[PDB]
């Protein structure tokens, strides 16, 4: 083909360009040349501490191992600090144990035992006591043993909110509830919110659900009188949308977002 | 001379980052892209940090870097691990060339600009067989690869790209806090297993039938929602952390890989095998969240 002999050339441009001895030269060497001016040039020279850079880079991981039968940490490399917050001081020479949320201490026990891949997720601790989501990787070597792993990090009242079905009853509320009417959780849910509205607005509030039903997937905005535990009217302004399934596109729920006014 | 041109790319493919092996079979158009990229590679590098064997065999997964236009310029060594395709087959070739055309438009924008941060699905070919062999290009498989990274000034993608384990197919060992649920494509239980009952309370028979959505914490609702579509679009997916609202009043958080299931016979979409990673106990015990909990 043509374009053939072109792409070597774009290559072996490509090449020269990028070999500086090469490159810092008067004019072009030839194909021979520059083909042994790159041997040379890499003579000179992944890395095998860059493969461990681009982790923490990528993946935001960092390695370690750690005995097998003990959980002692054999060795952490130092990007328990970037990662964790963590001195390899405060990590060498220690315990897994030590360093996960006390929860995690059984999962872990069992990730240990004699027997392979293991892959896992848990919680740990970095310090100036908070936890960290992190997943870790690895496989058992034998060191009577240690485990080889890297651990990787991951990506990420006013009012009260609240889930209904299409007839108005409450099947969800968040803990605010009873700091934005009063009511305990269990004093909202199963009862129609219809029941909480005063008779004048009520008409309003069906009027609201009737239509964000009909006005599937999008939000409308509706005011009314809430009964608050201590039975004085409250003005609210709930907004609230329709929630379909994104399979089916059934609708699961409304949506509400209930704002003291 | 030519013989003498195919002497220095002998000296040029030995002395490339590879096994005598493997340097020596390259044709000269590989033996440019993989010198190329290996340059290419160590100037992005040095611009970042201003026993691989272990790190290499620690991944669950490989390392990929991609210019904002799409060239792979740099691929870890153990990918054909994963994907069957090995290291020197694709370096310095288009992405493009290897992904679900449905999720280029997808991978073009994760390629582009100002937060840095990335994390996608990704449908890439895969030559290696469940359980060891492998396959022609033309008898590729599309495989679902969790990418997370950054992007970073020309500009480039740094990911790691983590296969997601089927769930009919498990090299990996599973521990207490773990455990399996089947749904309709609706994500309704349509199986859960014993071990839901120690971990969060419900019986399966509570469980059947019910929408998964409805055990949701309902600031989770949306985000699910994106790892429902992920998965049916491209067959599977990680969720993120979420509260799964318990028995008994509070929540657990979760992580969950779910897979569609195929029928080999009919080719048909037969269900979603749900793998619930549990990663707590419960929380806020004492706050009933929803209608269920009554019970």
């Amino acid at each position: 083909e043509r374009r053939r002999r072109n792409k070597m050339t774009a290559y072996i441009t490509e090449l020269s360009d990028m070999v500086p001895t090469c490159s810092a030269l008067a004019r072009k060497p030839d194909k021979l040349t520059i083909l042994r001016m790159a041997v040379s040039h890499m003579k000179s020279l992944l890395t095998d501490q860059e493969l461990k850079h681009l982790i923490l880079e990528a993946a935001d991981g960092f390695l370690f191992i750690v005995s097998c039968e003990t959980g002692r940490v054999v060795y952490v490399s130092d990007s328990v600090t970037p990662v964790l917050n963590q001195p390899q001081s405060e990590w060498f020479g220690s315990t897994l144990y030590d360093q996960v949320h006390p929860d995690d201490v059984d999962k872990l026990r069992e990730q240990l035992s004699t027997s392979s891949r293991r892959s896992f997720i848990c919680r740990m601790r970095c310090g100036t006591p908070h936890f960290v989501v992190v997943h870790c990787t690895g496989y058992i070597k034998a060191w009577k043993f240690c485990l080889v792993a890297i651990g990787r990090l991951q990506v990420t009242p006013t009012e009260f909110i609240s889930r209904h079905n299409i007839e108005g009853i409450f099947t969800f509320v968040d803990h605010r509830c009873v700091a934005t009417v009063g009511y305990q959780p269990q004093e909202l849910l199963g009862k129609n919110i219809v029941e909480f509205c005063h008779p004048e607005d009520q008409q309003l509030l069906r009027d609201s659900f009737q239509q964000v039903v009909k006005l599937k997937g999008q939000v409308l905005s509706v005011m009314f009188r809430f009964r608050s535990k201590t039975r004085e009217w409250l003005w609210m302004r709930t907004s609230s949308f329709t929630f379909q399934n994104p399979y089916s596109d059934e609708i699961e729920y409304i949506i509400c977002t209930n704002t003291n006014v | 001379r030519r013989s003498k041109e195919t002497e220095v790319f002998y000296e040029l493919a030995h002395e490339l980052p590879l096994p005598h092996s493997v340097s020596s079979h390259l044709d000269k158009a590989s033996i440019m892209r993989l010198a190329i990229s290996f340059l290419r590679t160590h100037k992005l590098l040095s611009s970042v940090c201003s026993m691989d064997n272990l790190y290499l065999k620690a991944l669950e997964g490989f390392i990929a870097v991609v210019t904002q236009d799409g060239d792979m310029i740099f691929l870890s060594e153990n990918i054909s691990k994963f994907m069957g395709l090995t290291q020197v087959e694709l370096t310095g070739h288009s992405i493009f060339d290897f992904t679900h055309p449905c999720d280029h438009e997808e991978i073009r924008e994760n390629l582009t600009l100002v937060s840095t941060e990335r994390d996608f699905f990704m449908r890439m070919k895969c030559t290696v067989t469940n359980r060891g062999r492998t396959v022609n290009l033309k008898s590729a498989t599309w495989k679902v690869l969790h990418c997370t990274g950054q992007v970073r000034v020309l500009s480039c993608l740094i990911i790691m790209c983590e296969p997601i384990q089927h769930p009919s197919h498990m090299d990996i060992p599973l521990d207490s806090k773990t455990f399996l649920s089947r749904h309709s494509m609706d994500m309704k239980f349509t199986y859960c297993d014993d071990r839901i009952l120690e971990l969060i309370g419900y019986h399966p028979e509570e469980l059947l039938g019910r929408s998964a959505y409805e055990f949701y914490h309902a600031l989770d609702s949306e985000n699910m929602t994106k790892s429902h579509q992920n998965l049916c679009t491209k067959g599977q997916v990680v969720s993120g952390q979420y509260r799964m609202l318990a028995k008994h009043g509070g929540y657990v958080w979760l992580e969950t890989q779910g897979t569609v299931i195929y029928n080999p016979r009919n080719l048909q979409p037969q269900c979603i095998m749900c793998v619930n990673y549990v990663l707590s106990e419960i929380e806020k015990n004492d706050v009933v969240f929803s209608m269920d909990q009554t019970e």
